């Protein structure tokens, strides 16, 4: 089971799943920015496609499904995360794409 | 936006041809009391000084005998048990609620009405896990047509003993297919953890069997239910009783306006009466369109301010009542806005799954096409109930598609440097009597067939094209005037 | 909601404390606790409250607690949109 | 109330015709129906069609358009019905019917006309 | 286009028992059920005795009874008086152009 990500940039990172069906489970988005901690900002149903945002990270990012791909639209560095059915979240994530 | 006194005689007039078409149609009948009192049973009451109802609808006069026998009981039934659970222990209460829902539907349907109104929760159930949209759509599909099947349909029959029995089951299934449904689309596209508690076969059971919308009531979101149900924080009894005695005033205002209404105008007795309908005057026609939409709106005000009252003495959240149908417009408007809670499950469930409004002009038609052909068959799928889905999907075709040109940026610059704002007001009122004039023809295929169609068709277009056309024409366009002036209120 | 954690670094116990109850409407307490490597993705520890992933701290109520490599130990709730991550607890090499 | 006058009996010659007429009385609502029904002389009843009086409108089945001509009245409120094309197999007594408000049922008959083909 | 059939072409019957006779159509006349019974005694002309399926005329005794629900009715006679010595003939209406059926008749005998 892999999640693999669009490398460093300088915008749309890309998040490629292998290992497990696609569309059985969801994802999600979190930024990690050098001077503060993990921040959630939202996740994307994989089968109907229907993304959630924070509050505070509306209007600006969007999220796309390119069904075994997924993409999103600063200093932080961004992970995706699959996203268990029951009983607890963030089971695998990907190495992270660095922003700057 | 429009000077006052031009948008007051536009009001004066709507207001004119309402109440003098309901006046012709008063007089046409009272003059045919006897010829009709020989073919249709006009029921005798002393509601109205002597007057006689026609009971010709077969709406109305199902669902008030069933109410005068057992349904009102039943009901208050509900909430005085759901105020004890609450009172009392308030974490169980949705399994007794669902427990008391089996026990209504066994004392008016026996044991073939609960045990087939499980048979078919438990077949959605079970295929529903294996987490596909396909296959949840045709196990809905196959359990709805097994309904309208004649074989299915003497088997059943032989159950009963009154043929009015019979048809409460078929209502009670038919509406049951939407909840369960529901529940198993919403099922196969779970995907968040703290969600996958609420749906386990217990929850079903519950969202199935819950009385105030088991029979007729409208499609409730199985989202709202749930959270409401896990709420365990009551309101206030007393707010609730003084809800409740609100409630019954309008509720008891609608019942006595739709009463009234039948024992003026026997409007469901002249519609059986062809020969009749090709003989009253035009203003009778006219009359008797207004007065039988106008009797559909108030009668489903009836039908869904119960459950409606019910539910807010539950703390949920009904869908709205309908608007009055004297305020709508356009294709569009009518269908967000008269069935609620069925625009949201079409919605939900059937359009934006197809794929609508995201892949252009193409895949809008297919998405409209595929809503309009499932609300045909849900409603039993007769030969005059496709005729009004295709003047339906029609008529929101051409409104999406008008729409869409005058909003391009080329032509709304245009039109926005040439033409006052007022003007433009206007020519969009001008066309929505149109729009408003197959809107109001489409429909009363639905409230009286196709040979009622054939016949208005024939005397409002045809045979009077030159004059009778154009003073329906100009009536609608003051009356949307009106509608478009106060749908600036809520749009 | 939002958490604290206390103490941010500590030579070689996280507290986690919340403003509000992190018991969900299910009936269920969503606490998780992730650990992550210094130039690594986090790794989750302990996928509810008091049960263990793949250590194995206990918590209840209000304040959550975690017993017993180096790493950063974030404390995340999913009870309550939007979800929400801990500060983050550093733990020293020394 | 409404009653149906019907004419007189008829001796047809194989290969003509015959004219037929029913008069109504009495009734109160203008588009009235009225129908034609054939009865052999140990078989039963069958429908023909249909006219309007004051209306014009017309119906007929199946089996006897071609060969049934239905006109009326306006003024005298009378129908009549001819037969073409005569065979000994239209010998019969053909009956007048008149319908409600509804059109749907026959509540006033007339006595009968005996039409004897030969 | 409805083909209608009766049963039994010929029935009989002593005075004052009870009579059923049987109509059948090959399409369901429901929309409100568009059928009716008709009586005709040997020397006179047919007489309207049922309309819409079960509701019976002005002035027809109590004794005739109509039911049925989709493609098979019954006419019944509680008590035969004697004075029931016709044919009954099933008609269905308004849902196609009117076609009727063979005709059932009692002999007393
Ligand atoms: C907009 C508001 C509400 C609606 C209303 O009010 C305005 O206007 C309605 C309509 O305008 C009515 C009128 C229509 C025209 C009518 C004409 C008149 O006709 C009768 O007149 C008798 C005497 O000549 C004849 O005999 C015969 O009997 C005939 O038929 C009578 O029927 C009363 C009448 C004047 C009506 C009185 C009641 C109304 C005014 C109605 C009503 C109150
Ligand atoms: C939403 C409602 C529906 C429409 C309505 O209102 C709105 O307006 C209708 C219409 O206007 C009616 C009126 C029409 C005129 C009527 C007249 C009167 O009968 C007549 O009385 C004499 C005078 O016309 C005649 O001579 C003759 O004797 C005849 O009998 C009686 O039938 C009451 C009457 C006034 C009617 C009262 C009820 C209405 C008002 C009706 C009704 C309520
Ligand atoms: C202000 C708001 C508007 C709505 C409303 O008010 C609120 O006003 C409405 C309207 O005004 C109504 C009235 C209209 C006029 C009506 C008149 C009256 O009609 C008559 O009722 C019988 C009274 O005896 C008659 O009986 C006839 O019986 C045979 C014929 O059928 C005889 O022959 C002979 O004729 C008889 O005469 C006959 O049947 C006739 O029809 C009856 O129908 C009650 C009546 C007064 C109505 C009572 C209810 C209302 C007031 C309605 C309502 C409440
Ligand atoms: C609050 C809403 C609206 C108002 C309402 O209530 C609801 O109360 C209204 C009012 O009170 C009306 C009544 C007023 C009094 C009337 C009296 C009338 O009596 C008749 O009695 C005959 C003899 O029996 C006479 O001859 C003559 O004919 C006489 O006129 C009767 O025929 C109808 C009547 C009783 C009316 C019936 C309909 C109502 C009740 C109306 C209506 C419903
Ligand atoms: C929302 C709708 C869309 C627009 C509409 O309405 C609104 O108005 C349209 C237009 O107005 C049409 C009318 C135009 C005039 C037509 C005239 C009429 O008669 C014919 O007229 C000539 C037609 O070639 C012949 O010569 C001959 O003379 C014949 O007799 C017949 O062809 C129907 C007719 C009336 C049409 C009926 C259908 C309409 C009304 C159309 C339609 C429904
Ligand atoms: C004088 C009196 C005159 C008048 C008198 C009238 C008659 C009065 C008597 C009536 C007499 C009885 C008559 C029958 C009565 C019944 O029997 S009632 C039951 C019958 N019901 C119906 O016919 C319903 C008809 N069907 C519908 O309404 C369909 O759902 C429709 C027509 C497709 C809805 O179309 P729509 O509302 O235009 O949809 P649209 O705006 O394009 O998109 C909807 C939403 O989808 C959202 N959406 C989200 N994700 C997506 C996605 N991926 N893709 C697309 N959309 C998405 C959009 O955002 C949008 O919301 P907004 O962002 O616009 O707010
Ligand atoms: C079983 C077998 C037998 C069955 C036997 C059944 C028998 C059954 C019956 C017989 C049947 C027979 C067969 C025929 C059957 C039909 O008759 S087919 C009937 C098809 N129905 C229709 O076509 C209905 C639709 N017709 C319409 O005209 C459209 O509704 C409308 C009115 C154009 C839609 O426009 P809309 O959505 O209201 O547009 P909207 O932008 O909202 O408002 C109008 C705009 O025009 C703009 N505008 C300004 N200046 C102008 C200007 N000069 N021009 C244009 N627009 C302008 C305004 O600014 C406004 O935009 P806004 O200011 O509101 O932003
Ligand atoms: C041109 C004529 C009419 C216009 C412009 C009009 C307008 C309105 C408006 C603006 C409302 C506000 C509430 C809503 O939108 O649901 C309403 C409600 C209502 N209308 Fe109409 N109306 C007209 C004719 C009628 C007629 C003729 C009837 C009855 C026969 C009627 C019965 C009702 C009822 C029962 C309500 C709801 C009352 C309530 O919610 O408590 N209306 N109407």
């Amino acid at each position: 089971i892999q999640l693999v990500q669009s490398g460093p940039e300088l915008v749309k990172i890309s998040c490629k799943a292998s290992g497990y069906t696609f569309t059985n489970y969801g994802m999600n988005w979190v930024r990690q920015a050098p001077g503060k901690g993990l921040k959630w900002m939202g996740w994307i149903n994989t089968y109907t496609g229907e993304p959630t945002y924070a509050d505070d990270f509306k209007g600006r990012f969007a999220f796309s499904l390119e069904t075994a791909y997924l993409q999103i639209n600063d200093m932080a560095t961004y992970f995706c995360a699959r996203v268990w059915n029951y009983d607890y979240y963030f089971d695998y994530w990907g190495q992270g794409t660095t922003l700057t | 936006m429009l000077p006052r006194w031009e948008l007051a005689l536009y009001l004066l007039a709507s207001l004119g041809f309402h109440f003098y078409s309901f006046y012709e149609v008063y007089k046409v009948s009272r003059e045919h009391e006897e010829e009709l009192d020989q073919e249709f049973e006009l029921e005798t009451d002393t509601l109205f000084g002597g007057l006689k109802k026609d009971a010709t609808d077969f709406e109305w006069s199902f669902w008030m005998e069933w109410g005068k026998q057992w349904l009102v009981w039943l009901l208050l039934g509900h909430m005085v048990v759901s105020q004890m659970a609450t009172l009392l222990a308030r974490k169980h209460r949705p399994w007794i609620l669902m427990l008391y829902g089996m026990w209504a539907c066994w004392c008016v349907l026996g044991t073939p009405g609960v045990a087939m109104v499980l048979l078919h929760t438990t077949i959605s159930f079970c295929v529903a896990q294996f987490r596909s949209q396909l296959l949840t759509w045709l196990c809905s599909l196959l359990l709805l047509s097994t309904l309208r099947l004649q074989g299915v349909e003497e088997v059943k029959r032989r159950w009963y003993k009154t043929e009015n029995e019979y048809y409460l089951l078929q209502f009670t299934l038919t509406v049951r297919c939407l909840y369960y449904t529901s529940f198993s689309l919403e099922l196969c596209w779970q995907q968040l953890p703290a969600a996958s508690t609420s749906y386990s076969f217990p929850w079903m059971l519950a969202y199935v069997f819950y009385y105030p919308v088991l029979h007729n009531g409208p499609i409730l979101s199985f989202s709202e239910f749930i959270k409401q149900m896990q709420q365990q924080e009551h309101d206030s009894l007393k707010a609730s009783l003084c809800v409740l005695a609100l409630g019954l005033g309008r509720l008891l205002c609608w019942w006595w306006l739709a009463e009234l209404m039948a024992h003026l105008m026997y409007m469901h007795a002249i519609y059986s009466s062809i020969p009749l309908l090709e003989t009253v005057s035009c203003w009778t026609l006219g009359g008797l369109a207004l007065a039988q939409v106008l009797f559909f709106y108030v009668k489903y005000l009836v039908l869904f301010g119960v459950p409606a009252l019910l539910m807010r003495l539950d703390g949920l959240t009904p869908p709205a009542l309908p608007r009055c149908v004297s305020t709508m417009f356009s294709f569009t408007g009518m269908w967000r806005y008269f069935d609620v809670g069925l625009h949201n499950f079409l919605i939900r469930y059937v359009y934006i799954p197809v794929g609508g409004s995201q892949h252009g002009l193409l895949g809008t038609l297919f998405s409209t096409a595929m809503t309009f052909a499932f609300v045909s068959y849900w409603h039993g799928g007769y030969d005059y109930l496709w005729c009004w889905a295709a003047l339906n999907w029609l008529g929101v075709t051409v409104e999406n598609g008008v729409r869409r040109l005058v909003e391009t940026p080329c032509i709304q610059d245009s039109l926005a440097r040439y033409f006052s704002p007022q003007a433009r007001r206007r020519f969009h009122a001008a066309l929505a009597s149109c729009s408003t004039s197959m809107l109001i023809l489409s429909n009363l295929v639905f409230l009286g067939g196709n040979e009622v169609g054939k016949t208005y068709w024939n005397r409002i277009f045809i045979q009077g094209w030159p004059w009778v056309t154009l003073s329906v024409l100009g009536f609608l366009y003051c009356y949307s005037h009106v509608g478009i002036a106060w749908a600036q209120t809520y749009a | 909601v939002l958490m604290t954690q206390t103490p941010l670094s500590l030579p070689v116990s996280i507290s986690c404390r919340s403003s509000q109850s992190i018991v969900h409407s299910n009936g269920n307490t969503y606490l998780e606790w992730y650990l992550q490597k210094p130039g690594q993705s986090p790794k989750l520890l302990i996928y509810r409250v008091s049960n263990r992933f793949s250590f194995s701290g206990s918590g209840s109520g209000t304040d959550f607690t975690l017993k017993i490599d180096l790493g950063v130990y974030y404390c995340f709730q999913g009870s309550h949109v939007p979800w929400t991550f801990g500060g983050g607890t550093k733990l020293e090499i020394k | 109330q409404v009653q149906l006058r019907q004419s007189g009996a008829e001796l047809a010659k194989p290969g003509a015709s015959v004219k037929m007429s029913c008069k109504a009385s009495g009734y109160t609502f203008t588009n009235y129906w009225l129908h034609w029904i054939k009865q052999r002389p140990g078989q039963g009843l069958e429908w023909i069609g249909y006219i309007s009086p004051n209306t014009g409108s017309t119906e007929y089945s199946q089996k006897f358009k071609d060969r049934a001509t239905l006109t009326a009245d306006k003024s005298s409120s009378t129908a009549y019905m001819q037969l073409s094309s005569l065979t000994s197999e239209d010998s019969a007594v053909y009956y007048c019917a008149g319908s409600r408000i509804t059109g749907t049922w026959f509540a006033y008959w007339g006595q009968g006309t005996l039409v004897t083909v030969s």
